[PDB]
């Protein structure tokens, strides 16, 4: 996502696609899976798992 | 009226190195130690640090080196 930045799209344009996806997060304190919103570290996700 | 002698006397020296060679070569090593800053100069100046201390600092060459990238256009 951080590559489109100055490229094609503004920086605040990029955070608002990114956060439309969801990935994993680190587990809780008990362990279970978790979810959260992209950032500009991450990378476009695909179609299939 | 007459000379039956030869008066004279020892300078200064260490080996092959005399006082009076070193007074001869002092002003042309001044010169080598301006020259080798100069190098130094060319080979560190994409160095930010060397550019925020020395080189933006000089006349129509300084303001050169600035990025004026807005902050809208930076990832990080
Ligand atoms: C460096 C070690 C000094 C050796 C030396 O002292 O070498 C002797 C030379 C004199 O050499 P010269 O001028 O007689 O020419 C040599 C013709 N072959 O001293 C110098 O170069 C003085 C500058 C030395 C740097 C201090
Ligand atoms: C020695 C390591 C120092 C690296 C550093 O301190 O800086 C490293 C910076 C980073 O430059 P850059 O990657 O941001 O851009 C530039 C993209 N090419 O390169 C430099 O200065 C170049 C190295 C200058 C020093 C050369 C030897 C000088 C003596």
């Amino acid at each position: 996502w951080r590559t489109l930045v100055g490229v094609s799209h503004t920086n605040e344009e990029v955070r608002n696609m990114a956060e439309e996806f969801e990935y994993d997060d680190e587990p809780d304190e008990q362990g279970n899976p978790k979810k959260r919103p992209g950032k500009l570290s991450d990378y476009i996700p695909g179609p299939y798992p | 009226a007459y000379t039956s002698h030869l008066s004279s006397k020892t300078g200064l020296h260490f080996g092959r190195l005399s006082l009076r060679s070193l007074t001869a070569y002092a002003p042309n090593l001044m010169l080598w130690g301006g020259a080798s800053m100069l190098g130094l100069f060319v080979f560190t100046e994409g160095w930010p640090k060397f550019q925020d201390t020395l080189y933006k600092k000089i006349p129509l060459l300084g303001p050169t080196l600035e990025d004026h990238t807005p902050p809208e256009d930076k990832p990080n």
